[PDB]
This record gives structure tokens, sequence and C-alpha cells, in this order.
């Protein structure tokens, strides 16, 4: 519903990995995966020229 | 549609609109005008749909200021037909005619084409400004660009549709080129000739 | 303090005929006006069920006939009802039933549409005298009347809906056709020809 | 003197949290603005607290110049410092 | 202020193009276009909003 | 991709009153309704408006992929029957208070064995169940009106081995 | 029902199937499909002879060219006025670009009131000469759409006593805004329109009372048509 | 608010007799001038709570997407209600709750 | 009634999988763009003119061409030799054809002047497998055996070259 400000409904797993997420949790930690995957990806190139300007 | 000034910054806060083939921004109150609504509170009207909201008409305020210089339809029309683009020297009633094809047609084609429904065009802008003033009030967050209900996929139809207008439209220039190079030899063409 | 700009005092002595009306609104000159729907059609010609049965049209396509069909049968219509006395007296076949709640119906056979009012300011009839080029004013259009079907079982929205939903689905623009030989053999042939009389015709011209 | 009256409603919380008294505002006024503008402020048991300024077609000047009033006057502290927190720290002495 | 932008109107005197210098005041709200080699001065008032496209369609309808 | 012209047929068979009779003074409750995107109308009663627009298109009346969208905040209608508009099937629940079977899905065990007959008792597949009612498409802009149940288990209201279910306690009823 | 004689038959079954207002048992007998409601009043649907041979447009004033909005010219037209209900509208157009109409009125009350009493009361052959002067009053700009249809709109007028309901077409819809005068074309403009015009009411010739008649021979042939 | 002018419906600006020190609205297109009933010619407010409780339809209770309550109407006593957090959607908005009953729709606090 | 089980919501999605299928998307795209598409986008501009106010007893002559029907025919491959046949899709992948067929479209010539047409072949469009316009649509699944294509194959996509 509108204005849920609870903890499940903003993105708290309450379950284990033994025990099984739901749907919800499904989709909120997929999106958290994304956001690591993209930071990951995006900062290499910063890292890589800022190397490469500090040996040179 | 454009809200110039910074807040506590450039004086006035004027809202002037990016029209097609026009090379400089046009405060809504004179393109207002162009459509044919001169009076500032039916303009006003048109944009504002409550009257006790003190804080937009403020917000308005400087447009119809810097407005007020234009009084009528066609000194209005004539400023848009200046600024149109078009080759320079052209006469006055021909610029007016002008600002009157790039009013009705390319401004928000999808509403309409053809002349006198301009009401509809005037209701939409009074929208689009509504819509400006309730963002820029912080009344509203603005839209979200990542949203996927605002967005579309192209399958294979309109892809193959978009390349296909294209690659028809020059058979038709190659089709018009052999026409007129043909009738320079005054000959009953068999039309299967001028199609690549 | 707008000085009047009209001052001159010249006067035009035009005098307009006017004829008797057949009847007078009491109380107050208001009347309402009703937009037309699809669905309804106005028949002000008498009934004369001779050349309405004769010019019945059918149509290959059953969506715009089951339209014909139903605003012919939603048309508003009269005719003379031969009284048993022996006079001719005008009879319809469209009433005004207004509910306990205030609300107005416009009545078709056992067609009902509902009416909804809006108030409208500065809004008059007119009537246009071309001849003379004025209007005169006849009375004041003080509500704006929409007609809506009653409910979704009415006879007239089923068919309308059937109408527009079957409308759509037919879509069939492209033609298909069998190729027999190489279509490119009518541009080589005629390529051909016309390099032929292009010879022909510069030999001509060398030789004129 | 013009009949124009510009006068402005400070909110008695956040003055308080401040910690500023309304003739220090007074003074500020006064030094920016010399004797071009007649300076009026109620006093502190006033229920709501305001404080009133008189000039002495000038309505869209006096505007202009509530403007750049509100701008800046700077009542006191160091420019560009714009928040400060208190900090405790561990040292080894 | 006065204000000096070299234009590249035609004039309708001379026929010599890219001869026209707009001059704009905006303080006395006035406008004046001379032509290099004619000489010849054209006044026309101008507005907050002025532009020397104004001035040039006022000269095009003074003209004709 | 749908034609528009059905679609404003039936709003202005329903009481939709063109732009041109407006007036936002005396309009001060109307909603505005848009179509693909272009202000066409008002009306004033939009509860039956959406209502009837949402019966016909379950019927079949109006194409099942025409986005059907009432936002109730912003006192806006908007339908769409734009061309690349990404929509997924969903059940529906009989919402109706002065029905018997609210809070309950329209699908029985009718619909289904007559999905593994393949006909209707006097083909019956997939079109069958979209055009009877009980399944409809909704697009992610329609989604934001909606309230939609995880599983049929949900429509009615410790093991150390099952997953926990959230206990959506913030409302004292979900319809 | 695609039979020509099904569809006759369905419409002499909706003509026979008419309701005698009068008849108040039959009038409860009839119930809403929806609403349930029983009915109170009924009135007949009838088109009008007299007004045919005229021609109808719906006149509409747009913005801010409202009666109600000018309080000055509500307050000397007066706070239904029969100064409204009888104004004359007379439109003049010098050339295509530039066109206006010119607003007329009766600023007397009481020779409005007889003017209009005996504009609302002709049903016999017997006219008075009432020279009334209209004085002009305000101009707007006009514009102008066409119906496709015939009997696009229509407005409808009751008669409590016949217990009938009398609907007239309309041809078009004319809509209004107020024009402010251009200060160099003051000239020209006192030279158009006139500070007052004089209508003389008399009775109809008989030709244009033929041609209306005939005019009116389309719908009503049986009490009309020339012999 | 600011009125329009009554014959060419521009705006009315403020105007200041010399003569007759009196404040008095004027229309710079003609010359009109009605007599102004305050002296508030102008009000700006650095902190503002205008649209907080303005955004309110009259139409919210069919909502399905609302929350609903059981919290008391002040006015009839009502069992149900529905609730949300406030329209304005600023960085130094409230959390505070506006609730609206089903029978007289109108927009109550809690405090 | 009775209550609804999981089984029968996978009955309810094997009913959907039975009628659309997984590439229904691309075939349906590609009916709608062949079906009516290229005829809307030959009327968008039905018209070429040609005007020429000869004076060489002045004569005022307009030419003008009118663009009618789109015919489509089913893919069709033609040899060196001069001959013809039907195609499909395995030979246009073994022999490194095209899969495309010919578009004729209909041109009316008019010739107006004031004193004071059939077929005409526009290209080849390549065809999207399994659709409508394809030949392996109607084959059954003998003659789909026999024709060298796999049954669990599932279209929606070119062949070229
Ligand atoms: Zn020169
Ligand atoms: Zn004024
Ligand atoms: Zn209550």
């Amino acid at each position: 519903t509108k204005d849920d400000f609870s903890p499940e409904s903003k993105g708290f797993v309450e379950n284990s990995y033994l025990r099984g997420l739901t749907p919800q949790e499904f989709f909120f930690h997929a999106m958290a995966g994304r956001e690591g995957l993209i930071d990951t990806a995006v900062k290499t190139a910063e890292t890589g020229y800022i190397q490469r300007r500090l040996v040179k | 549609i454009k809200l110039y000034g910074r807040e506590d910054k450039g004086t006035g806060r004027t809202i002037k609109a990016t029209l097609p083939y026009v090379k400089q921004d046009i405060p809504i109150v004179i393109v207002f005008r162009a459509l044919g609504v001169v009076p500032d509170g039916e303009i006003l009207q048109h944009i504002c749909y409550d009257e006790n909201d003190w804080q937009m008409l403020e917000m308005l305020k400087p447009c119809i200021e810097e407005g007020f210089v234009i009084q009528d339809k066609e000194v209005a029309l004539d400023f848009i037909g200046r600024r149109g683009s078009a080759a320079l020297g052209i006469r006055r009633e021909k610029r007016i005619q002008y600002a009157k094809d790039i009013l009705q047609k390319e401004l928000l084609p999808h509403i309409t084409q053809e002349e006198g429904f301009e009401t509809r065009k005037t209701f939409f802008l009074g929208y689009m400004v509504n819509r400006l003033l309730l963002c820029a009030l912080e009344r509203k967050d603005q839209d979200d660009r990542d949203h996927f209900g605002k967005k579309r996929l192209d399958l294979a139809g309109p892809l193959l549709a978009n390349l296909f207008r294209i690659l028809f439209r020059k058979l038709t220039r190659e089709i018009y080129r052999y026409m007129q190079r043909c009738i320079e030899t005054d000959r009953d063409f068999n039309l299967n000739l001028a199609v690549k | 303090h707008t000085k009047s700009v009209y001052d001159n005092g010249e006067t035009l002595d035009i005098s307009l005929p006017i004829h008797p009306k057949s009847h007078i609104p009491q109380g107050k000159q208001d009347r309402w006006v009703v937009k037309l729907p699809d669905f309804l059609d106005i028949n002000a010609e008498p009934f004369d069920p001779r050349p309405f049965e004769m010019n019945v049209k059918t149509h290959e396509d059953k969506n715009q006939e089951l339209l014909d069909k139903l605003i012919a049968v939603n048309t508003v219509r009269w005719r003379y009802a031969k009284s048993e006395t022996g006079g001719i007296f005008k009879e319809t076949n469209s009433q005004i039933i207004q509910w306990e709640d205030g609300t107005y119906s416009l009545r078709v056979g056992s067609e009902i549409f509902d009416m909804f009012t809006t108030n409208t300011d500065d809004n008059y009839l007119v009537s246009e005298h071309n001849e003379e080029g004025i209007l005169m004013t006849e009375s004041t259009l003080s509500k704006s009347v929409k007609l809506v079907p009653a409910s979704f079982q009415s006879t007239t929205h089923q068919k309308l809906a059937k109408a527009l939903s079957a409308k759509q689905k037919k879509e069939s623009y492209a033609r298909s056709v069998v190729t027999k030989e190489d279509p490119e053999e009518r541009q080589r042939r005629l390529e051909s020809q016309e390099n032929e009389r292009y010879r022909l015709e510069r030999r001509r011209k060398q030789a004129e | 003197q013009s009949p124009w009256l510009l006068r402005l409603e400070l909110d008695r919380a956040r003055m308080l949290d401040k910690q500023l008294t309304m003739n220090q505002v007074a003074d500020k006024i006064s030094e920016v603005f010399s004797d071009d503008l007649f300076v009026m402020w109620s006093e502190d048991n006033a229920d709501k607290l305001i404080i009133r300024c008189r000039v002495i077609e000038e309505d869209q000047m006096l505007k202009r110049i509530e403007a750049h009033m509100l701008d800046l006057i700077a009542l006191r502290g160091i420019p560009g410092i714009s928040k400060v927190y208190m900090v405790k720290h561990k040292v080894s002495v | 202020i006065k204000q000096k932008l070299e234009t590249q109107f035609t004039c309708l005197f001379c026929n010599h193009d890219n001869s026209v210098v707009c001059t704009l005041d905006k303080k006395n709200s006035i406008g004046l276009l001379e032509c290099k080699k004619c000489n010849l001065s054209f006044q026309a008032p101008i507005n907050s909003l002025s532009q020397p496209i104004d001035i040039y369609s006022d000269w095009i309808d003074a003209c004709e | 991709g749908s034609p528009s012209e059905p679609i404003i047929n039936f709003l202005e068979e329903w009481g939709m009153e063109p732009l041109e009779d407006y007036d936002p003074a005396q309009h001060t409750k109307s909603t505005r309704i848009f179509v693909n995107g272009v202000w066409t109308g008002i009306h004033r009663d939009p509860s039956m408006l959406v209502s009837t627009m949402r019966d016909l298109r379950r019927s079949g009346a109006i194409s099942p992929e025409v986005s059907i969208i009432r936002d109730i905040r912003e006192r806006e209608f908007k339908i769409f029957t734009d061309v690349g508009r990404v929509y997924r099937p969903l059940f529906i629940v009989e919402d109706d208070e002065s029905k018997d079977n609210k809070g309950e899905l329209r699908i029985t065990k009718e619909h289904i064995r007559k999905i593994q007959q393949g006909y209707d008792d006097d083909v019956y597949g997939w079109s069958s169940l979209v055009t009877s009612g009980v399944i409809e498409y909704v697009d992610g802009e329609e989604e934001e009106t909606i309230m939609i149940a995880m599983t049929p288990e949900d429509l009615q209201t410790n093991d150390t081995a099952k997953r926990i279910k959230p206990e959506m306690s913030t409302s004292s009823h979900h319809t | 029902d695609t039979n020509p004689r099904s569809q006759l038959h369905s419409v002499e079954r909706t003509f026979d199937e008419v309701i005698d207002p009068r008849n108040k048992n039959r009038l409860q007998s009839l119930i809403h499909p929806r609403k349930k409601i029983k009915a109170v009043k009924a009135w007949h649907f009838f088109p009008d002879t007299s007004t045919f041979d005229q021609v109808f447009h719906s006149l509409k004033f747009v913005g801010s060219a409202s009666l109600s909005k000018d309080r000055p010219l509500n307050e000397q037209l007066g706070q239904v006025n029969a100064s409204i209900l009888t104004s004359l509208f007379k439109p003049i157009e010098i050339n295509p670009h530039n066109k206006w109409i010119s607003l007329y009125a009766v600023t007397d009350k009481l020779s409005a009131e007889s003017f209009r009493k005996s504009f609302n009361s002709i049903k016999d052959d017997n006219i008075v000469n009432r020279h009334v002067i209209y004085d002009h009053i305000k101009d707007f700009d006009q514009m102008f759409r066409g119906h496709k249809k015939l009997f696009e709109d229509f407005a409808i007028s009751f008669d409590d006593i016949s217990d009938r309901a009398f609907f007239v077409p309309i041809v078009g819809r004319l809509e209004l805004k107020k024009k402010r005068i251009v200060p160099g074309l003051v000239d020209m403009v006192n030279r158009t329109n006139y500070a007052h015009i004089r209508m003389d009411l008399r009775n109809p010739s008989t030709q244009e009372t033929a041609i209306r008649d005939s005019r009116r021979e389309q719908y009503d042939p049986v009490n009309y048509s020339s012999i | 608010s600011f009125r329009f002018c009554l014959e060419c419906n521009n705006m009315l600006y403020p105007k200041e007799d010399k003569e007759n020190q009196r404040l008095l609205y004027s229309c710079r297109n003609c010359d009109y001038t009605e007599l102004a009933e305050d002296p508030k010619v102008y009000r700006h407010e650095l902190i503002t709570n205008i649209g907080e409780t303005a955004g309110i339809v009259d139409d919210i209770g069919q909502d399905p997407t609302l929350p609903r309550s059981d919290k008391e109407c002040p006015e009839c006593h009502s069992r149900d209600c529905v609730f949300f957090q406030s329209q304005q959607r600023r960085k130094d908005t409230n959390m505070t709750l506006f609730y609206v009953c089903l029978n007289c729709k109108k927009t109550f606090r809690d405090e | 009634d009775d209550t609804i089980t999981t089984e029968d919501c996978w009955t309810v999605i094997s009913a959907f999988f039975e009628e659309k299928g997984l590439v229904s998307q691309q075939l349906d795209s590609f009916d709608e763009f062949m079906e009516t598409s290229i005829q809307d986008l030959v009327w968008e501009e039905p018209r070429l003119i040609l005007d020429q106010p000869a004076q060489h007893d002045n004569i005022n002559k307009r030419y003008e061409i009118r663009f009618g029907k789109i015919y489509l025919s089913r893919p069709t491959m033609t040899e060196a030799d001069g001959t013809t046949h039907a195609m499909f899709p395995q030979e246009a992948r073994l022999r490194n054809l095209t899969y495309s067929s010919p578009v004729y479209l209909d041109m009316e010539k008019s010739m107006f002047t004031s004193i004071d047409g059939n077929k005409v072949h526009i290209g080849k469009v390549p065809i999207m497998l399994r659709s409508k316009f394809c030949s392996l649509r109607t084959l059954d699944e003998v003659d789909l055996y026999k024709m060298k294509e796999c049954p669990y194959d599932m279209g929606g996509y070119f062949v070229i070259n």
C-alpha cells in the first residue's frame, strides 16, 4: 500500500538463504546485486586512468 | 518551455518557450497572444485552474510584465515571423503568413493540423505551463526518466517501417529526377524504367 | 471614463417581416441545447412506410449494415395519425421522461437515454436574416444537455459495442499475388529496347 | 519621505535559538543603510516580533531594497562558514 | 548606451550587400541604420525587447 | 497498436464534454481526459466512466492491450492505444462491494475444466479467458493504480525450515 | 433483422407503444432500468413548423466577452433583461481579413418590455408599428464553425399546457471575443457602424410569406402546399 | 490575490495619488481606476506551509492503494478512514498523517 | 465453487504458451508491418506532380502519377538460366541466398492540360520465418520434415545471404 515504511516494504530480507526468499525480497536482492555489478564495472576505468597518470 | 532565472538571482523569473524554426526563445505571453487570446486574465485562466493560489500567480507576474509591451495578435505574429529563420527581407504580410503557418503546423502537431482549431493548443500550452509551475514550486517531484511505463519498444515492424519510409522517399526522388530528365526528350515513358 | 466612440446619430429605417409562431414559451424563454449522438438521428420528414421499405440498403460489410439498422430503428420520427373522429393529428414515437430526482430522459420506443445538464452562461439562440445581413436573437440557452445510454443491458449500447469491436478487427490492405516469371524481366527488356532506339536515333541524327 | 511602508515578520523561535537581539539587527540595518531608511522595531515582549522601515513610482524600488536586504544582511559570523558542529575528540596526553 | 553592430543586410538604394550597420540606443529608445556606401540614415523607435531584425523589418516596411 | 477513434466515440457517448465548452472557473472539480497524450475533453463523474471503459475492455469491446489509467490525485484520466507498450497478464479479483463474490478470484474450477477440455459447454483457450473478464493485461503505467496479491492464498486472512511471509499489518483491511 | 419488412414492423411497434402523458397509471408503470425510479411527468417530442424556414445559430461569448463579467455594461443594460432578450447583431465585413460584429440593444426598460411583449404575442394578423430605436453598445471579434450534418445540434423548448416539446435545428456555432480597436483605425471605424438603428414592425408581404411557406413545404406538405 | 480590469480584463496595478494620498488599482491599458480596499500591496513568505493540506480531492476514498485505519472521525464518529502523509515533497517536510473519513470526507490530524 | 490450486495456475500458464508461444511478438510485429504499414507508407505521399507552363499559345500542363495498391507474393528464386521456382529457407541457407519476396505497386499516370498503368516491381522485402508470409507457416509436421526443417525451430528471424 501507499506510504509504507515497514522493514519488509523497503528491502529488509528476514529469511536466510537456507530458508528461501519471498518474491519481493528476491527482487530487492537482485536490485542490490545489480548495483554491485554496475559499481565495479564503472569504477574500473577511473581507477585505471588514475593508475596510468600516477605511473607516468 | 524553459524557466529562466535562478532562485534569488537574475531579477525576474521569466518563462520563455522554444519554438521550431525560430532562432531565439519567446516569452509565453507573446506566443499565447499570437495564438489568439489577448487579455492577460484569460491567459491566467488558461494557465492556472485555482485562483486562490497566489504563489503561481506571483511567479507568472514577471512574464506578464515582460509581455505587456505586446498587446495585439498581429504584432505578436509579426514578432514570431521576424525570428522564423527564413530568408532575410521578407515582407510584413508574408512574415505574418509564415508565422501563421509555423504556428498552425509543427507546433504540437499531434493535437491537430487544421486551421481555426487553436483553442486546444492554447489549453495544452496552459497545461504544460501548469506542470512546469507545479514542479518548480516543489509541489511535485521531477519526472522519473527511468520509469518503465514511459518507455516503448520498437520491434521488427516499426524499424522496418522507418527504413522503408527512407528508402521509398529515395525511390520517389529518383523517379522525379528521371521524369524531369525524360520530359526534355518528350516521350511517352513506360514508367517501368523510372522505378529502380 | 471611456467616451462613446459613435456619436454621428445616423439611423437606418429598416423594417423586418415577422411571422406568427405556432407555440410560445411560458414563464421563461429558456431552451436546452442537446448534442446529437452517433446512435441517434433526427428525421423531421413525416414517416412514409412504403418509401422507407423501398429504400432499405444492404451492404456486404456487416458492421455498416448493423450501424444503419441501429440508427434507423433509433431515429426520431413522426407521422400523421388519423383520429377516430375523422380529424388528422400529429403523432410521434419519442417522449421525454422525468424521474423523481428531477432528472430528464429522452425515450424512443423502449430505449431510454439519460440527460446530463451543464449550466452555461452568456449562451443564446439567434435567428439569421441573410437577406438583410443581421442576426435576430430568439431566446437563452441556459443548459447544455448530453445524451447518455441508461445501462449496459440496453440494446443500443450492445449494438454499438459490437459494431465498434468488430469494426477494428477487419484490417487487410495488401493483396496476395502469384509471380510466374522474373520481376526484373520487364526492366531489362525495356532497357534493351531503349538502348536499341537510342542507337537508331543517334544514327539518324548523324545521318540527318 | 514616502507613503510606502515595509514591515517584515521574523520567527521568534529561530531568532532566540541563534541568540540575537532586535537592537543588534536594527544597528546592522542602520550601519549598512545610514539615514536613507528610517527604522523602528517592536520590543521583546510583543506577541509577534516585527521590525518596520520607511523610505526617506517607488514600489519597485522598495521591492528591490527588500530583496537586497533579505539577500545580503550579515548579522554575525564568519562568511562562508555555513554550519558549525560540536565534536568530542579523544586525545592521549 | 548606443550599440553598433555590423549586419549582412542589403541596401535598397545602392544594392551593395554587407554594407549595413545597425546602431541602437536603448537609453533614448532609438535605432539607426546607416549604409556604409549610400550614407543614408534610417531612424525608428525601439523597445526593450528590440533586436536588429526589428529595425531591419521596420526599414523594409518604411521603404515600401 | 490500436486505432483511437472508437475510444473517442465511446467517451463522447458516455458524457464527455469537449474543450471548447470548458471553463476552468466553472470546472473546479472536473477530470481532464487524455487519449494518447492528447487532452481531448473533460468529465465530472470519472468513476462511472472508468467502470464502463474497464467493463467494455474486459468484454472484448475494446482491445485488451488498451491502457485505462485513472489518476485520482491529479484529477486525470489517461488512455493509451500506442504501439510498443510492454504488458503482462494478471488474475482479476471481484472488487464489486454489492456482489457476494467480493474479494475472490473471478476464475473458478469451471474455467480450468473448460481449458483442459478445450471447448465450452454450449476452441476455449487463453483468449477465451481474456475476453471472459477473468484475466486482463496491465502495463507499467497502469500498475501504479492497482493492488496486487502475490498468491491466491493472500486473498484470505513456528517452523524453522519454512520461509516467512510479510505481515502487512499497516492497513486494517486490504481490498 | 436485416429484412426490410422486419425493420418496418419494428418501426410500427415503436410507434404504437407510445405512452399517453395524461395516463398517470401507465406513466407510473414505466420504471428506470438502472435507477429503479418511477416516472413523474411526460412530454411529447415534436418538431417546430413555424421556425424551419428561418436559420438558427448558437451564439456564445468566449472569455472576457461575458456580459456578467462586464459589470458596468451589465449595470447599463440592466441587472432576464428584455434588452438582452431583444438585442440585435449586425455582422459587417470590410474585407476578408478584418471582421467584427455590431451589438445593439434598447436602453429603456419600458420600450424593451413593450417590444418583447408584442413579439412574444404574435398569433394574429395585426401588428402595431413599434418604432423602437436600438443603441450601439460594443463590438467583438467573431469566428464561425459549420456543422457537417443538418441536425447536429438542436435546442428544446417546452410547452406544459400541450405536454409537448418543440425542437429547432442549429446550423452553426458563433464564438465572440473582446476586440480592442486600434487607435489608428478609429477614423474608418466611425464610418462603418451607426449610433442608432430604428426597427419598424410591419406585416410580412404576401410574396415573402409564400416563399417561406414554400420553404416549409419540405417539412409539412399537408397544411402548407400551394394549390 | 490580484484583481483584473472590468473593461479590458488586464491586470490592475496599484498606484498612489500625490495630491489625494490614496492607494488605487489602475489599468495601464486604459484610464480605468478603482479604489483599493486594503493596503497589503505585497506579501512574501520565506517559509510557507501552503500546499501541505491543499492537495486533497473528494474522490480519494475510491483509491484501492491507500491504507485504511480505524481512527475515530471528529465529526460523524465513523470507524473507517484512509490516511496518507503530506503531499508537499520538499526535504524539510514533516511525516505527519492526514486522515480522511469515508462519510464526511474531511481532512483531520491526530494531535 | 472450489478453490484454485497452484496446478490450476500452471494449467492457465500452459494455455498461454499453447496460444502465444515464445516469439509471438516478433511474428505479430512483422505481420502488422507487411499487412498494413507498407500500404500506409506508400499512401503517405501518394501523388508526384510535375507542371510545365509551356509557351512555345499558353498551355498549362500538369503531369501527375498516383500510387495504388500493394501486391505481395511468396518468396521466389530466379536462376541464371532464367527459370523461377518457389524458395524455401533451407535452400536459401545452403546456397547463401536471401529469403525475400517481390513487392508490386500500382502506378496510375494522368496527363492534365489546361489552356489559360499496372503493377511495377519496387523491390524485394526479406521475409521473417514462420510468419504469415513464410512458406513454412502452412506446412504440417510431415512436410516440415521433408523440407529438412526442424519442428522445434520457432522462427522470428531473417535469412540474408
Ligand atoms: Zn546603399
Ligand atoms: Zn483596463
Ligand atoms: Zn467523518
